[PDB]
């Protein structure tokens, strides 16, 4: 099975995680049904 | 015999529920490792159906 939770937290901090309370609301289901042991994110680049 | 159906008689572990395995990998049936080459105690786990 699969579940996605998310919440748009509004912050005005600098570096670390915020202090306060806020929960996440489920959005998406997507039953791929395979062996998942790792995940990787994407980082965009820029050229001068 | 329609030999288009295959099955995996040989493997190392028993699968967890709701898992798929279509890989074609050798298995060791004794004390002699296969290392990708057939021989003694080394068989292809997929066998066609007669
Ligand atoms: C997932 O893959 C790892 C190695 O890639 C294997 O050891 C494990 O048994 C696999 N699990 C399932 C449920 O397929």
């Amino acid at each position: 099975y699969f579940k996605i939770y998310s919440k748009h937290t509004p912050i005005n901090l600098v570096r670390d995680l915020p202090q306060g309370f806020s929960a996440l609301e489920p959005l998406v289901d997507l039953p791929i049904g395979i062996n998942i042991t790792r995940f990787q994110t994407l980082l965009a680049l820029h050229r001068s | 015999g329609n030999y288009n159906y295959l099955y995996r008689l040989f493997r190392k572990s028993n699968l967890k529920p709701f898992e798929r395995d279509i890989s074609t990998e050798i298995y060791q049936a004794g004390s002699t490792p296969c290392n990708g080459v057939k021989g003694f105690n080394c068989y292809f786990p997929l066998q066609s159906y007669g």
